[PDB]
């Protein structure tokens, strides 16, 4: 099937000083966003009808009152033990945690820690590892948590029990939003390149769901090695940009064209055509 | 944790351009640490008040990312841009958008 494979919460906690932090929470099908955290209340948003999958009511609260606690003893573990490894202020805790479907149908559960933008811990095999970035600092972390009565089991149970049960559930309670197809539009554009009598040629591919898509600079049917791929980039409601450049002489224009495949389009590729001297 | 991340910035618009036609100006900022950041979309230098944006995420590489848009018409001779400002910038960045 098409559309994501993944199910992931993200936790960024900025710590300001000893006495101010606040945490931001969110829920993602690959990029797609399907649920935030809403810190005026303590619960969380659920931007799509489907996005509590074939959970139950009494599972979904259960699940935000979890996070609800874990949110806000997370901030004060951190500062009472903010004196013990040596920490300056300002910093900044990252964490994502989830799991993903792979070709086989196999499961697999992930969790990562961050500190200033660095690996600091993850969990494999259902125990705390710490980064080698992480330093003694995530040594002494590590041996910290698991001393703490029910963390690690709770964690276990969320991982490898809670989330690939959920990711099976949203992934079929959103497919027809999650596996819908939705044709690109494309364009060409043109201006200066480095260097004497160098031109950048540009496609544009605009729109387009799923993710995976295909864009090439062609002469004929001879693909252009030279194709340049920029970044993927999003657009509101669901759909990606992308630009594909080639850097080519002056006077070895002629002759080029963009074509695009996507899965919307039902092998009716598009094919835009280069034209010289103004021509568009 | 000591070393901060300036944001990368990158204006474009949801179709080709064309005057007079409705279209998406799309603002992304990426690639930065941490987390605290300020972003607005102007028109002719003035902020846009109807903007909306992404909730906070990250790159595998722990850097963040937002996504801001609203509607917009181009014309011929409006301007429009992105203006960032984030700890790693001394004054706030302006990133014009060029339809080319
Ligand atoms: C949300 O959906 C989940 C996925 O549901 C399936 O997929 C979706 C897309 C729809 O098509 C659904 O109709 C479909 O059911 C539900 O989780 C799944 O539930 C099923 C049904 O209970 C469950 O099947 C059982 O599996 C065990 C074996 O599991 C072990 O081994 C497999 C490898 O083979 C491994 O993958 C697992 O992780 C385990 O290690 C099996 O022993 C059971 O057999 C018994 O029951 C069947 C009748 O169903 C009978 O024929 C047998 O003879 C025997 O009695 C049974 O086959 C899936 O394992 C499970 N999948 C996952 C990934 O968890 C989910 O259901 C809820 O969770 C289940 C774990 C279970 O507690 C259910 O009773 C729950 O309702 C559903 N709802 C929620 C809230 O998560
Ligand atoms: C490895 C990373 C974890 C390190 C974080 C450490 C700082 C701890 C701050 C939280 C303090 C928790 C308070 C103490 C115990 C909690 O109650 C305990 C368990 O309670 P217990 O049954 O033992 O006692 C009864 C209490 N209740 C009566 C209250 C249930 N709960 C917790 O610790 C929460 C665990 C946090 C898990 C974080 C996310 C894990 C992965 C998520 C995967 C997503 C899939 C889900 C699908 C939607
Ligand atoms: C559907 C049910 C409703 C749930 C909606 C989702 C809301 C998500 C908000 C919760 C986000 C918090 C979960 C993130 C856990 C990530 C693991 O935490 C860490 O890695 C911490 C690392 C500590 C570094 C220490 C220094
Ligand atoms: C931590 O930071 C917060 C701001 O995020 C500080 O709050 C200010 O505290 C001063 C001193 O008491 C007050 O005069 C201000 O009115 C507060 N501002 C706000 C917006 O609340 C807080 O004091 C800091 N704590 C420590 C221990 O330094
Ligand atoms: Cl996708
Ligand atoms: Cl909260
Ligand atoms: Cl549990
Ligand atoms: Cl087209
Ligand atoms: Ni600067």
């Amino acid at each position: 099937f098409q559309g994501p494979t993944s199910f992931h919460v993200i936790q960024t906690s900025s710590f300001t000083n000893s006495t101010w932090a606040q945490t931001q929470g969110s829920g993602w099908l690959d990029d797609l966003q399907i649920h935030g955290w809403d810190s005026d209340s303590g619960t969380a948003i659920f931007l799509k009808p489907w996005s509590k999958g074939n959970f139950s009511d009494k599972e979904v609260a259960e699940l935000e009152e979890i996070f609800r606690v874990y949110i806000f003893g997370f901030a004060r573990e951190v500062q009472d033990f903010a004196g013990d490894f040596q920490m300056k202020y300002p910093f900044e805790i990252q964490g994502i945690a989830g799991c993903e479907l792979h070709s086989g149908g196999a499961i697999v559960s992930f969790l990562r820690g961050a500190l200033g933008g660095l690996d600091f811990l993850s969990v494999k095999n259902a125990s705390c590892v710490p980064s080698p970035e992480g330093g003694s600092r995530a040594q002494k972390f590590c041996a910290l948590i698991i001393q703490y009565q029910g963390i690690m089991e709770t964690v276990r149970i969320l991982l490898y029990e809670t989330c690939p049960r959920y990711l099976l559930g949203v992934l079929n309670a959103g497919k027809a939003d999650l596996q819908r197809q939705v044709k690109p539009e494309a364009w060409l554009s043109s201006g200066p390149s480095p260097g004497p009598g160098r031109l950048q040629l540009v496609c544009h591919v605009s729109g387009f769901y799923p993710k995976p898509v295909w864009v090439m600079w062609m002469r004929g049917e001879q693909e252009q090695q030279g194709t340049q791929l920029g970044d993927i980039l999003p657009n509101a409601n669901w759909t990606w940009y992308l630009r594909a450049t080639l850097d080519v002489a002056d006077g070895e224009a002629a002759g080029l064209s963009c074509r695009v495949k996507h899965s919307s389009l039902e092998g009716q590729d598009i094919i835009l055509y280069w034209r010289g001297s103004g021509l568009n | 944790p000591k070393i901060q991340r300036t944001p990368k910035i990158q204006v474009y618009s949801r179709h080709p351009a064309e005057n007079g036609k409705s279209n998406f100006l799309n603002c992304y900022v990426s690639g930065f640490h941490p987390s605290d950041i300020e972003v607005d979309l102007l028109k002719n230098g003035e902020r846009i008040e109807k903007v909306e944006h992404s909730d906070l995420s990250f790159s595998k590489d722990w850097s963040f990312y937002l996504l801001y848009y609203t509607e917009f018409t181009p014309t011929e001779k409006d301007e429009y841009a992105c203006r960032v400002n984030h700890v790693t910038l001394s004054q706030p960045k302006i990133v014009k958008w060029d339809r080319d």
